[PDB]
């Protein structure tokens, strides 16, 4: 069965920077098959679909985050990557990425002094 | 009975803003990730529902809203937001539920030397309720002397024409938006994710 799970967030000065990781299991040799894709959590049950990354490679982002965040895969390591450069006090909020039809829980990132 | 989605975003023609399109979704599947797992938009934003859930949910109707307003507009249509759009054309509640997508349609909504076809609602005595809609065309009274029905001085017209150019910058260029709303009722759910 598929499952993905989020690593690589935590505590970062503003400016600072993280690397996001969306580990995918159970996916045998059809990881490739699959969009992948980078959300965030602000408070009222809102949700922001940060990166999208499709299966030839084609992402797109919001203007929000357009320049700072870049999002990549890894077919062979079925793995993939949301780049966040040039953090700021509003990108504060729960990432969580997923894989076709599958959802990770998140990973918290902070962005505070 | 698979929900008509490309009717809606594949659409050849889509309304201005101030005469914003709706279209009732029911009695159908819905498969939410093939607008959530697509390269094509640049905004995919959801309110009062998680993305995890969407396909998982029932709903009695959806409601599928089209228009076309600028990138820098896009903020706007969102709960809680004031400026032109909100404030005179397209206002979403607090306790909206639903998702906001849009992408950018310069390559099909602008045009050399303007544009004239697409407009928003430039004066208005008063703010939109949520989901309001007004497509009068009276004349605006700016001044304190009645119009009566007149075009002319401090009389105007409360149109406003966007003249998108394919030259200007990517926030002043046409977008194409669509507003999901997930509607639930003390009825049958006829909207359901594929489980
Ligand atoms: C809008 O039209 C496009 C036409 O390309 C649809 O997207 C394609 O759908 C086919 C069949 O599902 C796929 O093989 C392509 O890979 C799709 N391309 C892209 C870029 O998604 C799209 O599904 C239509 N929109 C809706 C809401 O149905």
């Amino acid at each position: 069965e598929v499952q993905v799970v989020e690593s690589g967030g935590g505590l970062v000065q503003p400016g600072g920077s993280l690397r996001l990781s969306c580990a995918a299991s159970g996916t045998g040799s059809t990881f490739s098959t699959y969009a992948m894709g980078w959300y965030r959590q602000a408070p009222g049950n809102q949700h922001e679909r940060v990166a999208i990354i499709d299966s030839v490679g084609n992402t797109n982002y919001p203007d929000s985050v357009k320049g700072r965040f870049t999002i990549s895969r890894d077919n062979a390591k079925n793995t993939g990557y949301l780049q966040m450069n040039s953090l700021k006090s509003e990108d504060t909020a729960v990432y969580y990425c997923n894989l076709g039809t599958i959802w990770g829980q998140g990973t918290q990132v902070t962005v505070s002094s | 009975n698979l929900c008509p989605f490309g009717e809606v975003f594949n659409a050849t023609r889509f309304a201005s803003v101030y005469a914003w399109n709706r279209k009732r979704i029911s009695n159908c599947v819905a498969d939410y990730s093939v607008l959530y797992n697509s390269a094509s938009f640049s905004t995919f934003k959801c309110y009062g529902v998680s993305p995890t859930k969407l396909n998982d949910l029932c709903f009695t109707n959806v409601y599928a809203d089209s228009f076309v307003i600028r990138g820098d507009e896009v903020r706007q249509i969102a709960p809680g937001q004031t400026g032109k759009i909100a404030d005179y054309n397209y206002k979403l509640p607090d306790d909206f539920t639903g998702c906001v997508i849009a992408w950018n349609s310069n390559n099909l909504d602008s045009k050399v030397g303007g544009n004239y076809n697409y407009l928003y609602r430039l004066f208005r005595k008063s703010n939109l309720k949520p989901f309001e809609r007004d497509i009068s065309t009276e004349i605006y009274q700016a001044g304190s002397t009645p119009c009566n029905g007149v075009e002319g001085f401090n009389c105007y017209f409360p149109l406003q024409s966007y003249g998108f150019q394919p030259t200007n910058g990517v926030g002043y260029q046409p977008y194409r938006v669509v507003v999901l709303s997930f509607e639930l009722l003390h009825a049958p759910a006829t909207v359901c994710g594929p489980k």
